[PDB]
RNA sequence: CUUACCACUUUGUGAUUCAUGACUGGGGUGAAGUCGUAACAAGGUAACCGUAGGGGAACCUGCGGUUGGAUCA
RNA sequence: AGGACCGAACCGACUAAUGUUGAAAAAUUAGCGGAUGACUUGUGGCUGGGGGUGAAAGGCCAAUCAAACCGGGAGAUAGCU
RNA sequence: GCUCGCCGGAAGACCAAGGGUUCCUGUCCAACGUUAAUCGGGGCAGGGUGAGUCGACCCCUAAGGCGAGGCCGAAAGGCGUAGUCGAUGGGAAACAGGUUAAUAUUCCUGUACUUGGUGUUACUGCGAAGGGGGGACGGAGAAGGCUAUGUUGGCCGGGCGACGGUUGUCCCGGUUUAAGCGUGUAGGCUGGUUUUCCAGGCAAAUCCGGAAAAUCAAGGCUGAGGCGUGAUGACGAGGCACUACGGUGCUGAAGCAACAAAUGCCCUGCUUCCAGGAAAAGCCUCUAAGCAUCAGGUAACAUCAAAUCGUACCCCAAACCGACACAGGUGGUCAGGUAGAGAAUACCAAGGCGCUUGAGAGAACUCGGGUGAAGGAACUAGGCAAAAUGGUGCCGUAACUUCGGGAGAAGGCACGCUGAUAUGUAGGUGAGGUCCCUCGCGGAUGGAGCUGAAAUCAGUCGAAGAUACCAGCUGGCUGCAACUGUUUAUUAAAAACACAGCACUGUGCAAACACGAAAGUGGACGUAUACGGUGUGACGCCUGCCCGGUGCCGGAAGGUUAAUU
RNA sequence: AAUUCCUUGUCGGGUAAGUUCCGACCUGCACGAAUGGCGUAAUGAUGGCCAGGCUGUCUCCACCCGAGACUCAGUGAAAUU
RNA sequence: CUUUAAUGUUUGAUGUUCUAACGUUGACCCGUAAUCCGGGUUGCGGACAGUGUCUGGUGGGUAGUUUGACUGGGGCGGUCU
């Protein structure tokens, strides 16, 4: 659930938190685990690319696997464990096999319950499976860009595409951005709504969490000097000038969107 | 108050030490125009 | 001599009432002055109830409900 | 439990006085703010100049900053003194 | 040398960093000490730091750096694969006394320990840069147990007291003692084990992961301290012989017990929480190629080896950063007594000091403070500054409110000491003796002795008992910013920035964008419940009208329009 | 009004007296709805106004204890010119 | 032979499918006890994408400069033949 929070503090009044007891409370499955190390938004020469990032917490890689095949193989959900690296989440696996390894987990995180992955496999929430195969307007799940690439698309928590075409080898699903895209359609891409969801429900309450999240703070254009930012206005806020990023464009049009090889799949653009 | 130099062997060195200022060219171009202006100490002797 | 209880009386802070106030909410009276004419007949768009928004003003429009609606609808 | 409360160390600088050829090229004394946190600190690393860094003041980048310092162009140019 | 004052969570002690002979002794006093100076961190000589166990090397890696070939770039060079360096972090081992003018977990004495080679003995599958396990990790909080160590009695040694009293029923001092070795306990974790099978751990594996049956439950790991040994040793107040007068030999009493503690240890624990909390080697185990009475491996023991540098001294300062023998800056460790909540504070211990110009006088005036009749903010830009307030428990406490607050609101009462309750209570602590037992670091019952609040009565001295230091002034209205936070190092801390929330907008992944001629990289080992940019800045109630201009989104038919032909 | 020039606007409140302050009016020189409008509990070394207590802030300074200043011995500056 | 038509034909237009340059930051192999790189296989994409030269647009992101004088101070105003 959610619950809010006794107004305790000046800032614990809003601090409306979000909870899965049902989550695993201990340290995860060691030998899949993997340092993370803090860039802190630098880059290779040392200077910072992309601003707000830092401070954060240590925070260790898990190793969830988009990939999973080992088609054939069955395999009961050990455990629902959270995970530090993304917003979903994770839960040990641990095939009949003896290997045990990570999943998002989706919708019906429901522990203990046991799933394949098999080429064949079994329309069912939390099933690799690949679309070639699955029907149509399911909901499915971690898609993936290529045949083999290793899914890409909904890994965030509340996620999910709904297919719609399977026009010749190509399959034409529909991301959450309302985007129509099309995929090479021999591709896997496990089922069920990803898990979680509840997430976009946080608020964190005061900046601490934010900070302590790794989200440095940041600096308003029209409050900084002009050599700094081309909102520079200064004496008395003004503005007048023309809502740019940082580098002169309008931060309202422009797509910037230039790919073009790739056109070709995008079908119905995001809207 | 405080003041600006804080002492540290180390950093001295690594900083501005022989090696160092012979893993580069122009730092091991700086060498050389010591040694050329005839300089006692080349760098930081230790 | 001293102690206990204790009246007067003192200080601080809450509760209640009466009175009162720049200014302002609408309410009631007479001239019945100005702006319209909402409702009463089908009142000239049937009306009223609740409710929401809007507007010089009655009041208008949306939503459901009532018949305490005239014509044979 | 808490960027919760009072208050040392610790970190910070609101007020006043004294110093203003100081004990000191920013401090001393008396008060003063935070003090489990966006805290504080040792150690070592990475960002280099029209570049970095910036909870943004044009602030900081070795007592220097609306473009550091060192050397060179270079005896710049100076209808001005 | 005797008095006096100062510091004592330091102004004591030890280590880092930095310093580099400043260390000790001897000598000399020109220059150097803000003066003298017989003195010194000054001069000049010598002397002076001994390690298998402390440290660095070394092993192992973090951030990050370097980088064969390699991928890029006019050149120089950029980047980065294998790998290789790189701590601030992980790997094995020594304590206790004694000694020097100056050394010390180094030298000496006593008592131990780590690991490798070689040999003897018993036993046995050994073998990796390869698999597994382990190393190996967060925040906060809540105990209990124990040690530190303190106080008090016992004990031993000394002392009967410059002035009234002091044989005990009193005063003073001491009461220490380790590693390692055995026991493995308060507690903490966890059920073991044999066999069989296998799409896993890149090959293999007996190991780890999975699935099966049976069998016993009282299995195994971890663990502070305590207890013996260490140690009839040492040390130890105290003495007598010599002295250099600072010191030197010899000798050497007791040496227990009770209670009270930790911010140390058990505790890399335990409880819980969301912000989900290094790697690598050592280590143990599993097999590969291979070896195949061999080689190797395990344990006991004998022995050899443990190299080389660093060890002086200052270290919160007169040796370090500040030009100075400068009121500033400087990381970590230790943690005494009374009072106290306490690392504040006050007075003292050990220990270290009196800050390197002195002697007088006792003007105005400046500086720092103490006290003031009557008045009480008339001061003044403004109560600036001062003065005041302050502790504990109990009584009691407003509008307003997001119901948490406001709130220590306000305003009040009691506080010392002495007798009693109660010969020291409540409580804490826990010795006999008895029972039973696997059978003692057992359990039970027993409550001696030790320590020990507050309260309530009655009495009592002073002007006053939270008597010192220390330790809130309070309330009312109103602007601004929700709030904690940040900021102009060195005139501005604010109403400025930042924020939690919000809205617009871009981004479909080789994302947008940013660094970069490039390769490459941050974005993210993420993937539209995500990330970037811009404006607003909790929350409540809201956020109306204008698209003419500018910009931006969409369209493309037509008009105009480049290179080119 | 952190926006009001004419401005000490006008009226009410507090005062012995109030160009500040509080509550209003509206005639807004020249507010106005995310370069947000209006409120808001709690919060603040934030701006303004008021009261009690408190007092050398003052009326109006006096006394007092110390550090200098003064006299002696020693060493011995500076700016300026 | 001029004006207008069918199959040939060459050339500019759009538009299809193919692969064989070219791309692939899909998968696998080998160099190899390497997620760099190179060669190979396969899949996907495909003359598109990107790049080079030329070229229209946009372009305070950046850069070099200009932005007069008489003025009863300068500015404003006015003036400049
Ligand atoms: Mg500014
Ligand atoms: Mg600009
Ligand atoms: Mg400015
Ligand atoms: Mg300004
Ligand atoms: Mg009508
Ligand atoms: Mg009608
Ligand atoms: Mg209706
Ligand atoms: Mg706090
Ligand atoms: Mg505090
Ligand atoms: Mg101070
Ligand atoms: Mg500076
Ligand atoms: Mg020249
Ligand atoms: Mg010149
Ligand atoms: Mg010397
Ligand atoms: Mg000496
Ligand atoms: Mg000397
Ligand atoms: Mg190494
Ligand atoms: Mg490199
Ligand atoms: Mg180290
Ligand atoms: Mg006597
Ligand atoms: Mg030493
Ligand atoms: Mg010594
Ligand atoms: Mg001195
Ligand atoms: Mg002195
Ligand atoms: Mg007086
Ligand atoms: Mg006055
Ligand atoms: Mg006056
Ligand atoms: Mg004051
Ligand atoms: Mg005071
Ligand atoms: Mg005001
Ligand atoms: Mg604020
Ligand atoms: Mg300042
Ligand atoms: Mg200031
Ligand atoms: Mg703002
Ligand atoms: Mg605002
Ligand atoms: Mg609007
Ligand atoms: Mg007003
Ligand atoms: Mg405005
Ligand atoms: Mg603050
Ligand atoms: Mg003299
Ligand atoms: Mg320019
Ligand atoms: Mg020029
Ligand atoms: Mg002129």
């Amino acid at each position: 659930a959610v619950v809010k929070c006794k107004p305790t503090s000046p800032g614990r009044r809003h601090v409306v938190k979000v909870v899965n007891p049902e989550l695993h409370k201990g340290k995860p499955f060691a030998p899949l685990l993997e340092k993370n190390s803090k860039s802190g938004g630098r880059n290779n020469n040392g200077r910072i690319t992309t601003r707000h990032i830092g401070g954060g917490h240590k925070q260790a890689y898990r190793i969830v696997d988009f990939k999973r095949n080992k088609d054939g193989i069955p395999a009961v959900v050990e455990r629902l464990e959270y995970d530090p690296n993304r917003s979903a989440n994770i839960a040990l696996v641990l095939y009949k096999d003896g290997e045990r390894r990570y999943i998002l987990a989706p919708k019906g995180l429901k522990a203990g319950d046991q799933i394949q992955s098999g080429v064949d496999a079994a329309i069912k929430p939390g099933n690799t499976l690949p679309m070639r195969n699955i029907p149509v307007g399911s909901t499915v799940h971690n898609v993936e860009m290529k045949p083999g690439k290793g899914g890409q698309l909904a890994r965030s928590a509340g996620t999910y595409v709904q297919i719609v075409a399977r026009d010749g080898a190509y399959v034409t699903l529909r991301l959450r951005s309302g985007e129509m895209r099309k995929v090479e359609a021999d591709c896997r891409a496990t089922l069920g709504e990803v898990g979680n969801a509840e997430h976009m429900l946080r608020v964190l309450g005061k900046a601490g969490a934010a900070r302590w999240r790794g989200v440095r703070p940041t600096v308003r254009g029209t409050a900084m000097n002009p050599v700094d930012h081309p909102h520079g206005g200064g004496e008395g806020r003004n503005f007048g000038k023309h809502p740019v990023t940082p580098w002169g464009v309008q931060t309202k049009g422009k797509k910037t969107r230039s790919n073009k090889r790739t056109d070709k799949f995008i079908v119905r653009r995001r809207s | 108050m405080k003041r600006t130099f804080q002492p540290s062997v180390l950093k001295r060195n690594r900083s501005h030490g022989f090696r160092a200022r012979m893993a580069t060219k122009n730092g091991r171009q700086v060498l050389a125009r010591r040694r050329a202006k005839g300089r006692a100490r080349l760098t930081v002797s230790k």
